[PDB]
DNA sequence: CCCTGTCTGGCGTTCGCGCGCCG
RNA sequence: GAGUCUGCGGCGCGCG
DNA sequence: ACGCCAGACAGGG
């Protein structure tokens, strides 16, 4: 539902030491599918923070207790050096096709 | 004779580049002289499209060069001939003259050859414009191939050989206004020039010579090259296009790769890989809907809109300038003199409006302050300020506003101050604001899209993927197109385009069917055999065979003549499916439409939103000068023109209020118009007109001439337009 | 399409008349204020954020309404141009 | 099965039967199970749905091995160069619409459920020449000048359309993209100068009592030399549809009475009863021959308002025909102008405006009887009789049908072609020319497929002889060119009211729609198209008062139009309430005093 | 006749041929001051070389350059065309001009051409839509409709005055959920009319109840696709709105769409099925 | 209050020349640069043509619209807001004759 | 001096909308 | 108890 | 470039 890298400010920038773009990296975040198990998890706010020469994949988020990835392997980013990357990804429990500017996190 | 370079897109630009004009100077061609000129003259072979041309009134007066179509040395478009003495073809070319390519006998390139030998006696050749069957023996000349017959941006047509003139011009010119989209995927089916034309327009980043990659950015590649250099590759990430369409360069290269001399290091505004690519491949049954696809209607699938598939990126530039007023220079602050705080929150950098903050239409850009009255202050004003509190700033609210129609977000501001570092600014202008502002264009029912061959088209209902037509397969169909579009036209390309296309989708592969010498029915017959198996093959194995309704529909096929009757149903889908149709249920009831339809990959782009589609409503605004009508520009969208063909329709009509209100209170009638707001304000009945001041400047401008024109009464006697102003003293 | 249209067409000697007079009686429909109505009781004018209608939504789909009716009279001179607007005011309240 | 005929059909039934609201709903209810059952029936265009028939391959080889033939037989010397053309193209020109036919011929008996083909016959999408250019295949692309090629196109829009005939048929679509971008602004042109002389045309009226009536054929002379036929359904249609009768007519049983509207039906009945032979013309009341200067009345103009019923007094008729004349021209007048069978919006131009034609045919001037002479350099068609002849020079160039013998009246045709409105106005006189034009100008109209009533056409001819000459003053000096009408005013008060018959003898005037624009009485009008530097010049010397009439000149000021509701018959209009027509009379009852 | 000499020339307004502020201090005045000044400096240039000693040559030289000045202002290119000095080989916009032709004066009247509540945005098929009525933007309606909503806010708790409802709508983050119910409400039974491509024939406009949708496109019957010319592939068709309650009567009277079902041309109907529902009703 | 029922063009004779004129424009001054007011009598003086301000006069004497019908005894300003400026004609006395183009080159001389 | 013919002189040639540029 | 001033002529292109 | 109308002048009795 939503996402803050730590030094963008819109979402048409670019962060060094990562190839993908702002745009082309909350694309892929689309399509991370996670699955929670009870209602108490209304709103679960995952979190990452990857440096250097790694791939930046799904499951480098850290573990939240009731909430699961089953979408692993999929690459966020590819980090070259000096490469900061830092978000907060929203998730949220919903129904149908919700355009960003409809609901506006 | 230079203008705008149109960057919609890539091709777009390149083709401007090239296009011969015919006005200009003034000495060679002017605009009513034409008839002649403007056909297609014999010569015009290989030097000049016959298509490139624009519809309306400027027309065959405008066209882009050819293929291999070269300037010599003095003006004359001459093109690429290859010898051929005695029955031998050589492999050897002639850039010839317009003259001299009449003095030889000429031959075809789909002339059946064995390398350098003719391969049947009675074969074509074209003398002087005119259509000859020469021997083996007489073919002095071939051409090179049949693309030197057309323009670059024709060439790209995959069945150009399928398709009417008329509608293959509509082609090419779509193609000059492809916008290119963050998404680029090239055709499933393509023609042999996509790669070029990336390569020759400076779309993508191609590696000088052979070496590794060091870095790999999203903003630089710096490759290392084995001569034992290193470049640092900058990428335009995201710049401001003429059309407002964003061109970024993508990197397709990871890190530590050893690339070959020529390799796409980074894919251009709309590249997918090397390959050009606009507006995306989708699947599309062609087949009639309700009424959403009447006479040129799009039904899209609102799952294209899930996966960002028609997506654009749309930067807007707008500036603000602080001027010096002789009433005092008009500052830039974050003060706005009036009313709340609640908008002044997105303009965070005193002034300026803050980056990465949502813009919608109404919002200050940028804050500017001049003066209230031209020379004096107000008698009126002055007392409620007073009241209130005298002290107040005199200062008047003259801010760049978010204009009617879509703001976005803002990506990027331009400030420049007093001390200029190596700028020019305009005398009078103080300091100027740029605020470029971005959008993403999510494919609606306003837009616009059309497919290479020239079925052009609006959307005019985003379904749910819920009920639209769906296949023997949970895979739904992204758009339906109406099957009566296409009889009229002639583009049979289209329809022969969607059955390769089918192949490619279970077949899992692109094609690239050249100009004249493309893929035949026959050919496409037998991919469409191959996919057939991946199709039902899986079905087979998966476990499952054929439904009631498959079987249904191929009683109703059958009794219609689209399947030998005594085949197998396994057997004559397959007959079925080779003819590019197939079986597809409502999704709505879950019932097979009655009888085949064809589905398949076909390629279509969305054409450019100009500011005249984003609508125009206007109430109240400006009004001009001289003449008291209604006009816009900036933010006041500016009145509609009601010309004399509509003024008759009314006339036509007992419409006399009607049209009276439309010569009066609507446009010119001073007094009218203001008594009409004020009227309606109250919800009063508008007053009845005053003389229209074109009216009155007619008078005067006639009066400007000898010329008395007086109005006169039910005797002939004075009357007065000028209600009191004539009058002397 | 609107309410018997036709049934209205056939009550006029030329089409541009109906139209006229529509027009005119839903001009004083509004202006002598908006009861100048012959046929409020049991059925009558009706919108739905309520029945709200009643009062003062569109002036001329009642002038329509009544007209349909056999109540009002349109005449090329019936009643003398000035003491009409007299004799309305002097029996219509609302302002 | 229901075709868009046989549906427009209902709905024109439904209009009359029925009415016209519950007929609206009607044309919704067709509108979804259309679209619904359009979605299920699964048409779709496959490339296979155009279907190629197989026969294409024998009538192109039949037609092949001909086209050998007169090669062979120029070969020796026995055709003349042209000859060889003008065969060679025969020879497609027929082959080709042989393709025509059996393309469909396959549909109807093989495939009737073809999605192309069922578009095609459905009142939906598709013509029968386009389909003949995905199945069968397009065959003659003309050169750039017009000499169509000796090649064909042997390819369909199937098949591979070759590199050559693609570029062959480029010519044609950019003449026909510049022609027909060419007939758009003379279409609108036409539209202009219809509307600059018709602009004042208004229904406002009683039944003009002048009856002299217009006079509706329903059969025409020469298609075939001389036999009388019945004109075809539409064109009688579009002359006796919906008018009033001029005077009382009994045919084959019925008493249709005088005033009567006739409804299509009665139309209908008329035709049966010429097909039995009881009538032969039919009196109707015409824009032609009404007597209301400036306007019609409604027993003149006919039915037709938007509505089906007589026409209400107050309708911008003018315009109204002004209208439906200008847009099938935007159609037709891009074929017509391209070809046999019809010449077009030039044509049209050529008749609003009065003007000597391409082809001219010599009228005979004298009607006496025809006869022709033999000498070497140039033949002659004359009139004669054993008084005088009128000598017709006709040049090596033109066909004279007139043989040695028989009668010929005044302003027939004595050569062959085209004649001239001002010599066949001349010879046989302003009723003759007048409904020449009006036919003369459908003939364009109807040969591609538009179907506009007459009415229009008349109520703007007549303007083009809305004006007449003068030989005999009484007021002012002889050569002068002014309104018939009101010449008819002169000498009907000066004959009538003031005594001493000063008859102002006159003599009609053909002018020509743009010319009758330029010169009319008021400026205001003429100010606007032809010479603003003229129409004020003289419009000044004389100190012209613009009586505002007329909607043109009436618009610019502002002023409300002189027709439709600012018509003088409706402008005052009064509503009451029951409630306020006792108040009004207790306003007349407190009148007795004391 | 004796006044068709000139010895007095009227001189055109002051504002009429504007001279205004253009950019950085650049100044825009209309041409016929160019050839007023010629004139003027001529006739001046005249009397002081009558006044100072008039030798014949000069004096006629003069007088000629003074006629066709004279002319320039009248009508220019009857004889020769006056330009501005090396910048635009163009004819200075002559008195004839400006009355004559195309895009003259005489044709801005007769024409009138720039309606004040006008809208025109890209065209859509609306299937369930009625005869009756039309698919017009909210958004559209709002500006549309705008004096017509102020009022209606007042009528209702949403704002206290006029200019209170006019900076509420300023912006487009401030409107109430509240508002659309007003529009909603404002255009109840009103109708307005819609504008094709070319306008060739009455029905070339029509009128329509607008029925207030989401978006940009302009929901417009099917039916009515054969009256106005005009398929889905982009065109866009203009829209206007009748202000007395007498527009409005005639507009939803005798020029919505719905009563104008056959055509003036013949006495054919013009809202037969077309090209999809045919194809639907035959098979 | 009356309707517009006929108009008539006539020619112009001298004394409606300057009748209709108010003012004459007797110099070529456009507007002088330092303020971008009328320069003299020229081309754009206000009281051959109008009031370049609202209701307000030249000085100031009288500046609201209580007395809008009359005109300032030490300056000439009767006021309605600047369209008296735009309607008011002016008149330029030629000194030898000059013709109406629009009577002489049309093609039949209404002169000759 | 008359009538006839020939080059000659003036006007007109859809509508609306977008965008962008320039003194 | 709100209202001024700018956007013109032309050129190019593109849509229906 | 064209087409069209309307025109004013010059040549052959
Ligand atoms: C009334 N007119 C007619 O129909 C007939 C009579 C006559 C005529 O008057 C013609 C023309 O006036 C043609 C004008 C041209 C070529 C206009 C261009 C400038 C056009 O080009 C484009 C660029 O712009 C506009 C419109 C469309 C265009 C093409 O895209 C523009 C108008 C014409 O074609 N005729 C034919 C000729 C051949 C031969 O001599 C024959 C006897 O008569
Ligand atoms: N120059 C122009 N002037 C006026 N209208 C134009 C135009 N160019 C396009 N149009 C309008 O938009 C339409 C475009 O023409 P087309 O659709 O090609 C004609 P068509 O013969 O109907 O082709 P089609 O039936 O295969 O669709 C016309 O009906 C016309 O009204
Ligand atoms: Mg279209
Ligand atoms: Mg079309
Ligand atoms: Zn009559
Ligand atoms: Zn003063």
């Amino acid at each position: 539902t939503s996402v803050y890298i730590e030094d963008v400010l819109h979402e048409f920038s670019t962060i060094p030491g990562v190839k993908e773009d702002v745009v082309e990296i909350i694309l892929n975040l689309k399509e991370l599918v996670v699955r929670f198990l009870n209602p108490s998890l209304q709103t679960v706010t995952l979190l990452l923070k990857a440096e250097g020469p790694k791939e930046v994949k799904a499951r480098d988020f850290l573990p939240v207790a009731d909430v699961e990835i089953m979408n692993p392997d999929l690459h966020i980013a590819t980090l070259e050096e000096g490469g900061r990357l830092n978000m907060e990804v929203r998730v949220d429990r919903g129904v149908g096709y919700v355009p960003a500017e409809k609901h506006g996190i | 004779l230079s203008q705008f370079k149109d960057e919609t897109n890539p091709l777009s630009s390149l083709r401007h580049k090239r296009r011969i004009s015919a006005l200009g100077p003034g000495g060679l061609t002017r605009e009513r002289a034409g008839f002649d000129v403007r056909d297609v003259h014999r010569t015009h072979y290989g030097r000049i499209c016959p298509v490139e041309t624009p519809e309306g009134a400027n027309i065959g007066l405008i066209t882009s060069l050819a293929a291999y179509a070269r300037v010599d040395e003095l003006g004359f478009i001459r093109t690429p001939y290859r010898r051929v003495v005695g029955g031998v073809v050589t492999d050897e070319v002639v850039y010839m003259t317009a003259t001299e390519e009449d003095r030889y006998t000429i031959a075809q390139a789909n002339t059946p050859l064995e390398g350098n030998r003719i391969a049947a006696e009675r074969v074509v050749a074209r003398r002087k414009g005119e259509p000859v069957i020469v021997s083996p023996e007489e073919v002095e000349f071939m051409d090179v191939s049949p693309k030197q017959v057309f323009s670059v941006n024709t060439n790209l047509i995959p069945f150009l050989e399928h398709d009417d003139a008329n509608r293959a011009l509509m082609g090419s010119n779509m193609q000059t206004q492809a916008v290119p989209l963050i998404r680029a995927q090239a055709p499933v089916v393509m023609t042999g020039l996509e790669e070029r034309v990336v390569r020759d327009s400076l779309a993508a980043l191609y590696a000088e010579e052979d070496g590794e990659v060091a870095k790999v950015d999203g903003n630089r590649i710096v490759v290392r090259y084995e001569d034992g250099r290193l470049v640092e590759y900058p990428l335009r990430r995201f710049y401001r296009s003429n059309q407002g369409t964003a061109l970024d360069q993508r990197p397709r290269v990871v890190v530590g790769q050893r690339v070959r001399k020529g390799d796409l290091l980074a894919d251009g505004p709309a590249s997918e890989n090397g390959f050009l690519a606009l507006g995306q491949n989708v699947l599309v049954a062609i087949m009639p809907f309700d009424g959403y696809n009447f006479e040129d209607a799009i039904v899209i699938s609102e799952e294209l809109l899930k996966r960002d598939f028609y997506t654009s990126i749309h930067i807007e530039r707008y500036e603000i300038e602080a001027r010096d007023t002789k009433l005092g220079p008009e500052r830039i602050t974050r003060d706005i003199p009036h009313l709340s705080e609640a908008a002044l929150r997105d303009l965070d950098e005193e002034g300026v409006v803050r980056i990465g903050a949502e813009v919608k239409p109404g919002d200050i850009l940028v804050g500017r302050t001049s003066f209230k009255g031209e020379s004096e202050p107000t008698p009126e004003e002055r007392l409620l300020r007073s009241i209130f509190g005298e002290k107040a700033r005199d200062v008047k609210d003259t801010s760049l506003r978010v204009p009617p129609g879509e703001g976005g977000i803002v990506v990027r501001t331009v400030r420049l101050r007093r001390g200029d570092p190596g700028v020019e600014l305009k005398p009078g202008v103080r300091e100027v604001v740029r605020v470029y502002v971005a959008q993403k264009r999510k494919l609606q029912v306003g837009d616009k899209l059309a497919n290479r061959h020239g079925n052009k088209g609006v959307v005019a209902k985003i379904l749910p993927v819920e009920d639209m037509p769906h296949l023997p397969d949970g895979t739904p169909v992204d758009v339906i197109l109406n099957p009566l579009g296409v009889p009229s036209r002639m583009n049979l390309g289209q329809i022969l385009e969607t059955h390769l296309g089918l192949a490619g989708y279970f077949l899992g592969q692109r094609y690239i069917s050249p100009i004249f010498d493309g893929a035949k029915e026959p050919e496409i017959k037998e991919l469409l055999a191959q996919a057939f198996e991946v199709y039902f093959g899986k079905r087979k194995g998966e476990g499952f065979g054929v439904d009631k309704r498959e079987v249904e529909v191929l009683r109703r096929a059958e009794k219609l003549g689209l399947v030998t009757p005594g085949k197998t149903p396994e057997e004559q889908l397959k007959e079925l499916f080779l003819q590019g149709k197939v079986v597809l249920y409502d999704g709505r009831t879950g019932e097979p439409i009655e009888g085949p339809i064809v589905v398949g990959q076909m390629f279509i782009m969305k054409l450019y939103h100009m500011v005249e589609d984003k609508m125009h409503a206007r109430s109240t605004g400006p009004y001009s000068l001289i003449t008291q009508q209604p006009l816009g520009g900036k933010a006041q969208f500016g009145g509609q023109r009601f010309g004399e063909m509509e003024v008759w329709a009314l006339e036509a009509y007992g419409a006399a209020h009607t049209l009276q209100e439309m010569l009066t209170l609507k446009s010119d009638d001073i007094e009218g118009r203001n008594a009409a707001y004020e009227a309606i304000i109250k919800g009063e009945d508008v007053p009845e007109p005053s003389v229209p001041e074109s009216f009155r400047v007619l008078v005067k401008e006639l009066q400007a001439l000898a010329l008395d024109v007086q109005t006169l009464d039910e005797k002939d006697n004075p009357v007065d337009i000028f209600e009191g102003l004539a009058s002397k003293r | 399409a609107e309410p018997g249209i036709d049934k209205l067409f056939g009550m006029v000697d030329s089409k541009y008349r109906l139209t006229v007079v529509v027009a005119k009686r839903a001009q004083q429909l509004l202006r002598h204020g908006f009861k100048n109505t012959v046929l409020e009781p049991e059925e009558r004018p009706k919108m739905q954020t309520l029945e709200g209608l009643f009062d003062d939504p569109n002036a001329v789909t009642w002038a329509m309404k009544e007209l349909l009716t056999g109540r009002l009279v349109f005449g090329e001179n019936l009643v003398p141009e000035d003491r009409l607007q007299k004799e309305m005011e002097r029996l219509y309240p609302v302002e | 099965p229901q075709e868009k005929n046989s549906l427009k059909d209902l709905v024109y039934q439904a209009f009359l039967r029925l009415g016209m609201e519950k007929t609206a709903r009607l044309l919704d209810a067709l509108k979804y199970y259309g679209f619904t059952f359009s979605t299920t029936s699964g048409i779709t265009i496959g490339i296979d749905d155009a279907v190629i028939p197989e026969e294409k391959k024998q009538y192109l080889e039949e037609a092949d091995r001909k086209l050998l033939q007169i090669e062979q037989a120029y070969e020796m010397g026995f055709l003349t160069d042209r000859e060889r053309y003008d065969q060679i193209l025969q020879l497609w020109t027929e082959t080709t619409e042989k393709v025509t036919q059996a393309v469909f011929k396959n549909f109807e008996e093989n495939y009737p459920f073809n999605p192309l083909y069922v578009m095609a016959q459905s009142g939906a999408r598709g013509n029968p020449q386009q389909i003949r250019q995905l199945c069968g295949l397009r065959g003659l692309m003309q050169k750039p000048s017009g000499e169509t090629f000796e090649v064909p196109v042997r390819s369909s829009f199937r098949e591979g359309l070759t590199v050559l005939e693609y570029f062959i048929s480029s010519h044609g679509a950019r003449k026909g993209g510049a022609d027909t971008a060419l007939r758009t602004a003379d279409s609108g042109y036409l539209t202009r100068k219809l509307v600059d002389v018709t602009h004042e045309i208004v229904v406002r009226e009683a039944d003009c009592g002048t009856t002299n009536y217009i006079s509706v054929p329903l059969f025409q002379p020469d298609e075939v030399t001389r036999s009388l036929r019945l004109r075809k359904r539409a064109d009688i249609e579009a002359g006796l549809y919906g008018r009033v009768l001029a005077r009382e007519v009994e045919v084959l049983g019925v008493r249709l009475e005088e005033g009567r509207y006739l409804s299509m039906d009665d139309v209908h009945l008329l035709i049966k009863a010429a097909e039995a032979g009881e009538i032969q013309e039919v009196p109707v009341r015409s824009p032609l021959t009404c007597q209301t200067r400036y306007g019609v009345c409604q027993k003149c103009y006919g039915y037709d308002l938007s509505m089906a019923r007589p026409v209400s007094i107050g309708e911008a008729v003018g315009i109204v025909a002004a209208q439906s004349i200008g847009e099938p021209g935007t159609q037709l007048t891009m074929r017509t102008f391209h070809t046999d069978i019809t010449q077009g919006l030039p044509r049209v131009i050529e008749l609003f405006e009065a003007r000597r034609p391409k082809a001219k045919a010599v009228i005979s001037e004298i009607d006496g009887v025809v006869r022709i002479e033999e000498t070497e350099e140039k033949l002659s068609v004359f009139v004669e009789s054993e008084g005088f002849s009128k000598e017709y020079k006709l040049p090596k160039e033109a066909r004279l049908l007139v043989k040695d013998g028989d009668y010929v009246e005044a302003g027939q045709p004595l050569t062959r072609g085209a004649i001239d409105p001002h010599q066949l106005l001349e010879a046989k006189g302003p009723e003759a020319v007048e409904r020449y034009l009006v036919e003369e100008i459908q003939k364009v109209y109807r040969a591609q497929g538009v179907k506009l009533h007459d009415k229009h056409i008349e109520i703007v001819v007549r303007q083009m002889m809305k004006y007449v000459e003068v030989t005999d003053p009484g007021d002012s000096r002889l050569l002068e060119g002014q309104v018939l009408e009101k010449w008819d005013v002169e000498a009907l008060n000066e004959r009538l009211i003031a005594e001493g018959k000063t008859p102002v003898a006159w003599k009609p005037l053909l002018m020509g729609v743009t010319k009758s624009a330029l010169s009319t009485k008021s400026w205001l009008s003429a100010a606007s198209f032809q010479n603003t530097t003229h129409v004020l010049t003289e419009a000044a010397i004389a100190g012209k008062k613009d009586e505002l009439i007329g909607l043109k000149e009436n618009v610019i000021l502002g002023r409300l139009i002189p027709a439709g509701t600012g018509s003088d018959f409706v402008r005052f209009t009064q509503v009451v309430d029951q409630k306020t027509l006792k108040a009004i009379e207790e306003a007349r009852k407190e009148a007795v005093e004391a | 006749p004796e006044w068709m000499i000139l010895e007095a020339v009227p001189v055109l307004p002051p504002d009429l041929r504007p001279m205004v502020q253009v950019d950085g201090g650049r100044f825009a005045t209309s041409d016929l001051n160019d050839l007023y000044r010629r004139l003027i400096n001529r006739n001046n240039r005249l009397k002081k070389l009558l006044a100072q000693g008039a030798p014949e040559i000069i004096i006629r030289n003069e007088k000629r350059m003074l006629q066709e000045a004279v002319d320039a202002l009248l009508d220019n290119g009857r004889r020769g065309a006056p330009v501005t000095n090396p910048g635009s080989d163009r004819p200075l916009r002559s008195l004839t001009d400006i009355l004559s032709g195309k895009q003259g004066r005489f044709r801005q009247n007769l024409l009138g051409k720039r309606v004040d509540y006008s809208g025109r945005s890209v065209i859509v098929v609306g299937p369930q839509l009625k005869l009756h009525q039309c698919g017009l933007p909210k958004r559209m309606a709002l500006e549309l409709f705008k004096p017509f909503l102020l009022k209606k806010m007042e009528e209702k708790g949403i704002a206290p005055n006029v200019k209170a409802a006019r900076r509420m709508l300023e912006r487009q983050r401030d409107i109430k959920d509240e508002v659309w119910d007003a529009l909603e409400e404002v255009i109840h039974g009103k109708v307005v009319l819609l504008n094709r491509a070319p306008t060739l024939h009455r029905l070339g406009i029509q009128a329509f109840q607008p029925v207030l949708v989401e978006g940009q496109s302009i929901q417009l019957h099917p039916l009515v696709c054969e009256a106005f010319n005009a398929d889905f592939d982009g065109d866009q068709m203009a829209v206007h709105v009748p202000l007395s309650s007498f527009a409005q009567a005639e507009a939803r009277i005798q020029m919505l769409s719905a009563h104008n079902l056959l055509s003036p041309a013949s006495g054919e109907p013009l809202a037969k099925p077309s090209r999809d529902i045919i194809l639907g009703l035959y098979y | 209050k009356k309707e517009v029922r006929k108009v008539r063009i006539a020619l112009a004779s001298p004394e409606k020349i300057r009748s209709w004129s108010y003012g004459e424009v007797e110099k070529p001054e456009t507007i002088n640069y330092r303020t971008l007011k009328p320069e003299r009598d020229g081309l754009f003086d206000e009281r051959i043509f109008g009031p370049i301000k609202d209701y307000e006069c030249a000085c100031g004497k009288y500046k609201r619209q209580r007395f809008e019908g009359k005109v300032c005894e030490r300056c000439g300003v009767e006021v309605t807001k600047s369209i008296v400026r735009r309607y008011r004609m002016g008149h330029i006395e030629l000194a030898t004759p000059a013709a109406h183009i629009w009577f002489v080159k049309d093609v039949p001389s209404k002169i000759g």
